[PDB]
């Protein structure tokens, strides 16, 4: 999971 | 003939409450009003989406979770990580009502199109394209773009979704991955570590939907001329291959010079050329917003694009209005690109376009 932010 | 503008004061107040973009909806509306563009549109009050409407895409379990944490703003619920709530998508008090309002607004715009009230319907506060059926993501709690497409599907056999936000439109692409009846096209920054991490040119959809997803990965620093060349090339091929009956267009302004994300280097004039190209097809078109984190620039962008939809040339001088003092230091509508490099090499763009053309031969 990436962070936007 | 006159475009529909989805608006009510209650709806703007609701949209203003998202902490990742506080007051942005008011700034966008105030600027459109200051240029008197709303007088040239059919103003339609958005409905609030019912549970049944939201459940056309989102799972019952996810919707029930959102409703539960929305009651007191429980931002420490044991199941929230599972459902994508956290730093990007906090569980704030009333967030369910917020989600329902934006979902309802896009559904209302889609309904206006089905009923033939207009050929263009605008919801600048929509475009929350990252949300999944069972998971919040990327500041998106409910995927109003998916809900709007599902409403349009009742009337329009082939729908083209075009996503010009800085980020990959992953939630919409995933929703329609397995069908040939909705084609998704996303132009976006694609680089290791950059959210959401998906959307390489080799991502083309799955099963019956193979080749009905199009991804155009772009590097930092792109400016108007090169962006429009890419967009026009891809859309010309897509239109010919897919022959859409309706279009949903996401115009997130996080590509615009001056955005704190500082990734692309676009101006509203370049995005406007892409918009014009699509409008020339003369199809039912649902226009959405999306990202955009320089709030005055996002208002400049969407106001200018509203002018494009209406075929009007706006004054360069920002009119006095509630937020005029935020428009410095120039107080003009135009945005000047930054003096940084475009990292897009012409050979790589050629390769991407060639690859997409090869994929679209299968749609043909
Ligand atoms: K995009
Ligand atoms: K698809
Ligand atoms: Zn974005």
């Amino acid at each position: 999971r990436h962070k936007k932010x | 003939l006159v475009p529909v503008y989805i608006y009510s004061p209650e709806y703007v107040s609701m949209c203003d409450s998202l902490a990742k973009i506080p007051k942005r909806a008011s700034m966008v509306h105030s600027l459109i009003e200051a240029y008197a563009l709303h007088k040239q549109m059919r103003i339609v009050k958005p409905k609030v989406a019912s549970m049944e409407e939201m459940a056309t895409f989102h799972t019952d379990a996810y919707l029930q979770h959102l409703q539960k944490v929305s009651q007191e703003g429980d931002d420490d619920h044991p199941d929230s990580i599972e459902y994508g709530l956290g730093y990007d998508c906090p569980a704030t008090e009333g967030i369910f009502d917020y989600a329902a309002a934006i979902g309802g607004a896009t559904i209302t715009a889609a309904q206006c199109l089905i009923d033939g009230m207009c050929k263009v319907a605008i919801n600048w506060s929509g475009g929350w394209h990252h949300a999944k059926k069972d998971e919040a993501s990327g500041f998106c709690y409910l995927n109003d773009a998916v809900l709007g497409i599902l409403r349009l599907r009742r009337k329009f056999e082939r729908i083209l979704y075009v996503d010009l936000d800085l980020h990959h439109g992953d939630g919409v692409e995933d929703a329609f991955s397995f069908t040939s009846k909705v084609m998704t096209v996303s132009l976006h920054k694609f680089s290791p570590g950059f959210f959401p991490g998906t959307g390489d040119v080799s991502d083309v959809g799955l099963g019956k939907g193979r080749y009905y997803s199009v991804n155009v990965p772009i590097q930092g620093g792109i400016q108007d001329e090169k962006y429009y060349q890419i967009c026009e090339s891809v859309l010309k091929e897509v239109y010919q291959a897919f022959n859409p009956k309706a279009v949903v267009l996401q115009l997130g302004a996080d590509t615009i010079a001056g955005d704190p994300m500082c990734s692309f280097n676009m101006t509203p004039v370049g995005i406007g050329k892409c918009l014009k190209y699509i409008l020339q097809w003369q199809l039912a078109t649902l226009i959405l917003g999306g990202g955009g984190f320089n709030l005055a620039n996002t208002a400049r962008c969407w106001t200018y694009l509203t002018g494009v939809i209406l075929g009007k040339t706006l004054s360069s001088e920002i009119p006095d209005h509630e937020f005029f003092t935020a428009y410095g230091p120039d107080y003009v509508l135009e945005i000047t690109p930054s003096c940084r490099p475009d990292r897009n090499e012409p050979h790589r763009i050629q390769q991407i376009l060639n690859y997409i053309k090869g994929n679209l031969k299968h749609v043909v």
